RNA sequence: GGACCUGGCGGUGCUUCAUAUCCCUCUAGAGGAGCCUGUUCUGUAAUCGAUAAACCCCGAUCAACCUCACCACCUCUUGCUCAGCCUAUAUACCGCCAUCUUCAGCAAACCCUGAUGAAGGCUACAAAGUAAGCGCAAGUACCCACGUAAAGACGUUAGGUCAAGGUGUAGCCCAUGAGGUGGCAAGAAAUGGGCUACAUUUUCUACCCCAGAAAACUACGAUAGCCCUUAUGAAACUUAAGGGUCGAAGGUGGAUUUAGC
């Protein structure tokens, strides 16, 4: 009961991405320095690669909650700015006014 | 209850953010919001932790609607049995 | 803080509208409340996904879905155990065939625990959200035929046994039971000896000499097992010799004299069942009156804690003796001990709390001065309590016995707001005792603006099944009230409602009509008394029809008025 | 989703388009006017599909002296419930789709001729039950704006009169 | 028929009754309950503030009815048994860093929603000045380049800020390990320490 | 008709007044005060206290005022049941306006017959209250053509109250500047202290009574603190212009702003504490010089449709 | 979760203590469409073939 | 022109609200705010969580009490607790009334792990600001 | 067809004006060069929308995959959803706006005039207008009374957007839906806006305003190109930063034009 497939599509792409968060980090910490020996850091490029594409956490996308848009979001509501006039317009939102100087 | 207390009224801080006015185009006409915040430090003194927690229950739960609070209390410790004399 | 006098009970919503008026809206707006909360619980257990999320920091165990469907659904002994306190009793008694039948070693902890679920509701299912005369005892339940296949059995078999029994009015089994007990070289508790003191009186209804030897042989059979007994045992029985009202009254106080000795303190139940055993409908309550007294004073000033649920109904009984020996001495102390602590939460529930207040505050009115019996009235209602018609018609009898009738334009408008506005009864005492003697102008004038509030009630009435009825007395008293108070002119309009609906106008409405029309010196006014008491035929209407002849009556008019009759 | 609903007023009216640009300057055919129903009209609080009887709201609270408890209808009574219902709106559409047969004046679709009824009475306790009000034309006069354009306006002729040699006539 | 509102409480209400009764504990505007006529709202040309019967204005606003004086000095008469007294002995400042040189800082954070929880309470801060402790010429030298810029010399106090783990109890225990094992380590003197 | 003009009669505002004099004996039980001795301001306060309101508009918050302050005055009943009008000039529309006109004419022919700063003429919104009449700005201006017309005469002492009326008060500020009070340090030494504020700069400048003309700017010769030469002219200016260089000691400490908003701030501040040491007409001449006036030009915010204060973007 | 948010107040719905009057706008329209003959085609057995 | 939570001038007909009558550029010089919590403040966090339960806690109230809702709702946030505060409508029962009070407390108190407490305030008619 | 009314227009008249404004007048710019960026053409298997004023670093406070709607290939069928659709129509709409508005109108309800035509409605030494309400104004915000924000009615341009979301109507339903893999988004050319510069009021360094050098084919001048490294990331000739190499045009800009008290 999401607004569209668009919005469904990121649902599965962050619940994938928690699922592997520590195996990704767990490799990548291999990868990410200069000790250990490049035929083992060849071998964890391999292994990170292999990985779902949708466990990977560049793919997630922050989109409105209400409307499923993917620009002009506000991050502290995640909310569009559409929609958080609206509530802001309307006073319903504590603290939020219109600002003048 | 008893107990000192002075009072000094901290500078606000307003964060404000812009947006376009319009769903579509109109790029050069914009919306501008803002939050305020409004401060009050009320800094008592020579408390001890029974008065402080009565006194802190009594005001924390009569805290109105909209109104957050940071408690910082700074608690006096004697010198650890180890750091009086060094282990020759 | 105190309690605010002039509001509802905090749980009702207030609001003017929402505010309950009456005492039946009082209890019919807590069970709609009540049933909006069963409704989601409903609906939160059987849709639990929904409010399985827990954003609560720290968790709140209070408010998660409950899961009362098994998981185990295999046949194993511990699957078994999560159908017996789930109170599964139809799941685990066909879920222990089952696994008896297969053969699997069952432990005498396990069967011990169906028996207390099945002799306890005896062989029925709980009532649940959704899906009292006869005995409830089966022959063919499941309580006994489980109890055969058992191979062993121990004390604690028995004992949840005898229990189940008495609880499903099956004493004369009980008995029998109780013999196989003894038969085995065993040893009943506590509460198994509680039971078979109710079953044995129940049992048969003999006489209590007899009954008072059968139940002293329980007694000292528990003195000759090492048992000791508790407070329940000694309330059962100041509770079964409840029925031999007289004959029990001294044996009674002996077991509250064994109480004491061995150490147990008598709680709020312990007297009230002494209280109800002596308390008799007898006009001289001569013996009565010195246990009430006796009583209050031990437990005078002190807190009290649960312990039996008898306790909640003492005070209710204590001032229904208080009020039956018309002694408001003796019902401050009661009141005052429902006050210490918190001891206030044993008066009962609303049934119980109404009646407590109701008999107070009849004693109170009847009793002390008018002046605190208006105190009274302002703090007890509506706070504590809405009142009964018989509340406010008790007032209004005191009111008329301390001269103080300018309160009643007050009395009226509270009964207006607490569901008395049709009623009968309370309106004819009202009309009554205003329109009784003539008063000042300024107090005169004001019965006739409830008179004229009163009126409107007859007028419009909720219930329309029958045609509107005025009483004889009301319409005799509301026109009279016009009169000296000054409202002439609606006080003729009036007399139509007298033979229209046959109602019979009294002399002392009539005789006062006089002055009214001799202050106006308007003869037909006048010739129109005569023409209304002349219908009726009453011999008055005959002598005083020459009275108003010889003052102010036209010539033509006389001569008809003779004809008429 | 759940939180892209909206509410009825917000629903017709934009379904309505009562207030558009076509509606501004005759741009729009009223040969099938869209018309607002009220969807509430006939609906109890607490009577859903699954037939679920709420005590103290969908139905008493109190039954025989006692309190009733949650029960639901069956299929057969739910049935006749849903059923029952329709009648209920049913008859509201073709009522609401029928005509009041005006006594029509000289003409079907003309104007003149027809009653208005007697005029407003006057606040000074001032009645005209004896008089009738009688349209005699209804012309449409437009006149050319600075901002709008051609705005329309309505001219009207009226008499009336009480039969008995009083009449008159205004615009 | 249709059911009639009762009349208000107010009228009712006495001048000299007793307000906190009322009013226990915080509660909405009902203007049932109070017998104030107080207005709210921005008037009309040639109009009077609205009244409070029906003002959503006056249900906004977070009310101190239940904090009237006559209450405070009421609740707080009663709060008298749950507060300790202040040693006398501790008179100024100067005289509490005498027998208490350690001063220990926790703050708690209270915001409105279901979940208390708040990182930022498990920060823990120490002070302490070098003159309170036992430390000579060559301990006091070394104890000072290990800290770095947690000493301030115009002070001369020792700042130890813990939010490594979880909890604000550990913090403390692991800020009082720190300031140990410092001291421990001032008064040892190593082999290298000759090449200065 | 839904929307009707709220009429407020005299039963109506009687009724108000019994619920006020009751709700100011519940608010002084509540707050724990004398009812007899509760003013109105402690009215202020407590319902201040007891419904807290932010609001920037003032008329928009609670307020328990007495109704002849809330309730505006309104044009009584103007006829009796039998419905003559007890005014002789009630169908002109104005017959308060035309009854003073009346008035004022009638005794400028007596006139005939027998034969001031700090007061401003009464505003037009100011007479229509007392006729409770509204007025154009044409009938005012004829209003006060007659009354002027009257003081020009010789006027006897009973037109004078007349005339009084209708002149409001204006409380006019002494353009003067407000001397600083002469302290003296440990050492006996007389100084003023003062204040100064440039842009963003904040000043606070220590003239001492007998000096040598030294200048610490935070506790650094002047010269080496305001290198640029502008920057020295500008503290030079005040004492310039009182012609007393080299007499004073100045101990400043300005902080923020920048280099040239530090000096107007000093210069201000010096001025002010400078003025503690010179006659009363040497004060009036540094006003008028603009030396101890406080610049409010200050940098104007940014629009979010343009690329600068006042600036456009290009149009294209 | 939109589906809880979805599936919770479509049950009230059912259960009768939450009225959707976005729902009611959208059951009508589709009412009516059916007696105009605008009705969902069989999946499989549609226009095409 | 500027369309946002603006009533159109009509012929005088159309009775508006105090809130309804008043635009965006008075919610803090003549209105106050429907919602107060404290995560919208400086410092604060889980702002976007209690603005998710305001909108839909008026959405389960308007669809709970039906034409019954004179003004919008004021929530009001203390600690764990949730104040919700409406103006209602006499039209429907009372017993009604606490039916709907006991089940929506429960309900929300269920979903949101938190004591709801609800505060109705019942007046005869829609309350008229004036007329545009 | 004749004669009027209103409105618009006039290379229509008089008079008085425009304060960053029509023109001249003051200051820095644009068009000239290079780069960045958008658009239009062209191209590609390979989106959409805005597009005189009122489009053109506009939706995007932002595209390596994702975003993504596009293209090619493959796949699924009561399908996350008591389905679904970024399918058509903004000339059915709500919603949010632009614009005249750097305006002062707007208007219910009455009244009067014109013989009761559309229409119209002022003169203060006053001759038919009165007016709630909306706006302006006033209040408020920011550092005041100033100024700047905000506000700014009714209407106009069937102005903009069905691709924020929702939605009326018509249409698709083994496909106009859904998912996966790979991939394109270039530059002959023209144009808009912007950045950096053509230097000596400058360049570099120290300092942050008392200095010493530089200074025309090793000068001024690229944020471009080429090479390397690093950062982020699963993935970078590719994005950004830095370093190195390189050392172009350009030498002050035609017609015209923008902003600012
Ligand atoms: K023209
Ligand atoms: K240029
Ligand atoms: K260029
Ligand atoms: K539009
Ligand atoms: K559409
Ligand atoms: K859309
Ligand atoms: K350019
Ligand atoms: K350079
Ligand atoms: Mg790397
Ligand atoms: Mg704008
Ligand atoms: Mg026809
Ligand atoms: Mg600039
Ligand atoms: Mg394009
Ligand atoms: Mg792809
Ligand atoms: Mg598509
Ligand atoms: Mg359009
Ligand atoms: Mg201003
Ligand atoms: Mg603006
Ligand atoms: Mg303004
Ligand atoms: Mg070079
Ligand atoms: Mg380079």
């Amino acid at each position: 009961h999401y607004v569209d497939w668009r919005m469904w599509r990121d649902v599965k792409r962050r619940k994938m991405a928690y699922e592997y968060a520590d195996e990704r980090l767990r490799i990548n910490s291999l990868r990410k320095n200069t000790i250990l020996p490049k035929i083992l850091q060849d071998v964890a490029d391999e292994e990170i690669a292999a990985l779902p594409r949708d466990s990977c956490p560049v793919r997630i996308r922050n989109r409105c909650v209400m409307t499923s848009r993917p620009r002009g979001v506000k991050r502290r509501w995640r909310l569009s700015r559409i929609v958080f006039r609206h509530l802001a317009d309307h006073g319903q939102l504590s603290g939020i006014q219109r600002a003048t100087w | 209850l008893g107990i000192s207390i002075k009072v000094h009224e901290p500078p606000r801080k307003i964060e404000r953010f812009t947006l376009l006015q319009s769903v579509h185009i109109y790029k050069k006409h914009r919306v501008q919001y803002e939050m305020r915040t409004l401060y009050r430090c009320l800094e008592l003194e020579h408390l001890t932790g029974s008065t402080a927690d009565v006194y802190l229950e009594y005001i924390q739960r009569n805290l109105p609607e909209g109104v957050a609070m940071e408690v910082t209390k700074t608690q006096l410790e004697q010198l650890p049995e180890h750091i009086k004399e060094p282990i020759w | 803080v105190n309690r605010d006098t002039t509001a509802v009970p905090y749980v009702f919503q207030d609001d003017p509208y929402l505010m309950p008026a009456s005492s039946l809206e009082s209890r019919s707006f807590l069970l709609a409340k009540k049933s909006g909360e069963n409704v989601a619980k409903f609906i939160i257990n059987s849709y639990p996904k929904y409010f399985q999320k827990d954003i609560a920091e720290p968790h709140i165990p209070c408010l998660m879905p409950e899961y009362f469907e098994p998981q185990i659904k295999d046949i194993s002994e511990a699957a078994l155990k999560e159908r017996i306190e789930l109170r599964k009793v139809k799941a685990s008694v066909d879920m222990f065939d089952q696994l008896l039948q297969a053969g699997t070693t069952v432990s005498l902890e396990t069967t011990n625990s169906l028996l207390d679920l099945l002799c306890y509701y005896g062989d029925q299912e709980p009532s649940t959200d959704y899906h009292q005369f006869g005995v409830t005892w089966r022959a063919k339940n499941n309580a006994e035929r489980i109890f055969s296949l058992m191979p062993e059995k121990n004390e604690h078999s028995y004992c949840t046994m005898i229990r189940g029994m008495v609880k499903h009015r099956a004493y004369e089994q009980a008995l029998n039971l109780y013999t196989e007990l003894l038969n085995n070289r065993l040893h009943a508790d506590v509460y198994t000896f509680n039971a078979l003191i109710e079953a044995t009186v129940c049992a048969i209804n003999e006489k209590f000499e007899e009954k008072w030897s059968k139940i002293l042989e329980l007694l000292r059979h528990m003195v000759a097992q090492k048992v000791k007994p508790n407070l329940q045992t000694f309330n059962t029985i100041l509770k079964c010799l409840r029925r031999f009202h007289v004959f029990a009254r001294s044996p009674a106080l002996q077991v509250l004299r064994e109480m004491k000795a061995i150490g147990i303190e008598p709680s709020l139940a312990t007297y009230h069942h002494i209280i109800r055993l002596f308390d008799q409908p007898g006009d001289p309550l001569k013996r009565s009156s010195f246990i009430i007294y006796d009583i209050m004073n031990e437990l005078m000033g002190k807190r009290f804690s649960p312990k039996d649920p008898d306790d909640d109904k003492f005070f209710q009984s204590a001032m229904s003796i208080c009020s039956s020996l018309r002694d408001l001495e003796l019902a401050y102390q009661v009141h005052g001990l429902l006050k210490t602590g918190d001891n206030w939460k044993f008066i009962g529930p609303d049934q119980h709390r109404n009646f407590y207040y109701s008999k107070f505050f009849d004693l109170i009115c009847l009793m002390e001065q008018i002046d605190v019996t208006l105190k009274w009235y302002e703090d007890l209602i509506p706070s504590a309590y809405f009142p009964h018609s018989q509340t406010m018609i008790h007032l209004l009898q005191a009111l008329d016995v301390a001269n103080r009738l300018e309160v009643i334009p007050k009395i009226w408008k509270d009964s207006k707001e607490y569901g008395h506005t049709f009623r009968s009864d309370l309106r004819e005492e009202i009309l009554m005792l205003m329109a009784r003697d003539k008063h000042p102008p300024e107090l005169q004038v004001a019965f006739a603006d409830c008179a004229a509030d009163i009126k409107s009630a007859y007028e419009s009435q909720p219930i329309r099944q029958t045609a509107q009825d005025w009483p004889a007395t009301s319409l005799n008293c509301i026109a009279i009230l016009f009169l000296r108070a000054g409202r002439t002119q609606e006080a003729w309009k009036m007399l139509g409602l007298f033979r229209k609906h046959n109602k019979i106008p009294r002399s002392e409405l009539l005789n006062e009509l006089m002055d009214s029309a001799k202050v106006s010196n308007s003869p037909s006014q006048a010739i129109e008394v005569v023409e209304l008491a002349s219908a009726f035929s009453l011999p008055i209407c005959e002598g005083l029809t020459q009275r108003v002849m010889s003052d102010f009556a036209i010539n033509q008019e006389q001569k008809e008025a003779l004809s008429n009759l | 989703s759940f939180f892209t609903k909206l509410t009825a007023d917000e629903l017709w009216k934009g379904a309505l388009a009562e207030t558009g640009a076509g509606a501004k300057k005759g741009r729009g055919k009223r040969t099938k006017k869209k018309k607002r129903k009220d969807l509430n009209r006939g609906q109890i609080i607490g009577e859903g599909r699954y037939g679920f009887l709420w005590p103290g709201l969908n139905v008493p609270l109190m039954k025989n002296g006692a309190v009733q408890t949650i029960a639901q209808r069956s299929k057969e009574e739910q049935e006749k419930v849903e059923a029952d219902m329709i009648q209920q709106r049913e008859e509201w559409d073709r009522k609401k789709k029928m005509k009041v047969k005006r006594e029509r004046g000289w003409s079907g679709n003309s104007w003149g001729g027809i009653s208005l009824g007697p005029p407003d009475p006057g606040p000074c306790g001032e009645t005209y039950e004896d008089f009738d009000t009688r349209i005699l034309e209804v012309r449409n006069v437009f006149t050319m704006t600075a901002k709008e354009g051609r705005k329309k306006s309505i001219r009207v002729l009226v008499a009336v009169g009480n039969g008995k040699g009083a009449a008159g006539f205004s615009i | 028929p249709r059911r009639k509102a009762l009349p208000p409480r107010t009228e009712k209400m006495a001048v000299d009754q007793d307000w906190p009764s009322v009013y226990p504990v915080a509660a909405p505007f009902k203007p049932s309950a109070v017998p104030l006529p107080v207005r709210m709202g921005y008037p009309v040309k040639k109009g009077v503030p609205m009244a409070k019967e029906g003002n959503l204005e006056l249900l906004k606003i977070p009310n101190f009815l239940h904090l009237t004086p006559v209450a405070i000095k009421k609740h707080c008469e009663a709060l008298k048994d749950f507060c300790t007294e202040w040693p006398a002995a501790l008179d100024s400042d100067e005289k509490c860093e005498k027998h208490f040189p350690i001063e220990i800082d926790s703050t708690d954070y209270v915001s409105s929603g279901p979940s208390v929880r708040n990182p930022r309470a498990r920060v823990v801060v120490l002070r302490v000045k070098l003159s309170s402790l036992n430390l000579d010429d060559h301990a006091k030298k070394k104890l000072i380049k290990l800290v770095g810029e947690r000493y301030c010399k115009t002070t001369d106090v020792l700042t130890i800020k813990t939010d490594r783990c979880p909890l604000r109890r550990q913090n403390y225990d692991y800020a009082v390990y720190l300031l140990t094992v410092l001291y421990h380590e001032s008064w040892n003197t190593e082999e290298w320490e000759k090449s200065k | 008709p839904t929307s009707k003009r709220e009429t407020y009669t005299e039963d109506f505002i009687k009724k108000q007044i019994e619920e006020f004099n009751i709700g100011k004996r519940h608010l002084a039980n509540m707050m724990g005060e004398d009812p007899e001795t509760f003013t109105q301001e402690d009215i202020d306060r407590a319902i201040a206290y007891l419904f807290p309101s932010g609001l920037f508009e003032k008329r928009a918050r609670p307020v328990m005022k007495h109704p002849e302050q809330i309730f505006p005055r309104q044009r009584a009943i103007q006829w009796g049941e039998d419905g003559r009008p007890f005014h002789y000039l009630f169908y002109t529309g104005k017959q308060s306006y035309y009854s003073l006109m009346h008035d004022v004419y009638g005794m400028l022919l007596n006139l005939e017959k027998h034969q001031v700063i700090g007061s401003r003429w009464l505003i037009k919104e100011e007479l229509e209250e007392m006729l409770v009449e509204k007025l154009s700005d044409l009938d005012y201006m004829q209003f006060i053509r007659l009354l002027e017309k009257l003081l020009t005469s010789q006027c006897g002492a009973a037109e004078e109250e007349f005339v009084q009326r209708f002149r409001r008060s204006v409380t006019l500020e002494s353009k003067k500047q407000l001397i600083e009070p002469v302290q003296y340090d440990e050492q006996g030494m007389a100084f003023s202290k003062s204040e100064g504020k440039r842009k963003t700069a904040k000043a606070e400048a220590i003239v001492y009574k007998h000096g040598s003309g030294r200048i610490k700017v935070n506790g650094i010769d002047y010269q080496l603190y305001f290198p640029i030469t502008q920057d020295r002219e500008q503290l030079m200016f005040p004492f310039h212009f009182v012609d007393r260089l080299g007499k004073h000691d100045v101990t400043c400490t300005v902080s923020g702003g920048g280099r040239s908003a530090q000096a107007g701030a000093i210069r201000l501040a010096m001025a002010k504490a400078l003025c503690s040491f010179v006659t009363e007409d040497e004060v009036e001449w540094m006003r008028q010089a603009g030396l101890l006036t406080t610049d409010p030009r200050v940098r104007e915010r940014k629009k979010p449709g343009q690329e600068g204060a006042r600036r456009k973007f290009t149009w294209k | 979760n939109h589906h809880t948010y979805a599936e919770l107040m479509q049950t009230l719905r059912f259960l009768g203590l939450y009225r959707d009057e976005h729902q009611d706008f959208m059951d009508e329209q589709k009412r009516l469409k059916k007696l105009r003959g605008k009705e969902k085609p069989k999946k499989g057995e549609g226009k095409r073939a | 022109k500027n369309r946002a939570a603006r009533v159109r001038v009509s012929k005088g007909d159309k009775p508006v609200t105090y809130e309804e009558a008043h635009a965006p550029h008075y919610i803090a010089h003549r209105k106050g705010w429907l919602s107060l919590h404290t995560g919208n403040l400086d410092g604060e966090d889980h702002a976007a969580e209690r603005t998710v339960e305001d909108v839909f806690l008026r959405k389960f109230m308007w669809g709970t009490f039906p034409g019954c809702l004179a003004d919008q709702l004021v929530l009001k946030r203390r600690g764990n607790q949730l104040e919700i505060c409406a103006v209602v409508l006499r039209q429907l029962s009372p017993h009604k009334y606490y039916f709907l009070v006991g089940y929506s407390e429960t309900l929300l108190s269920y979903f949101y792990k938190c004591p709801v407490r609800l505060h109705l305030q019942t007046v005869p008619s829609k309350v008229v600001y004036k007329y545009l």
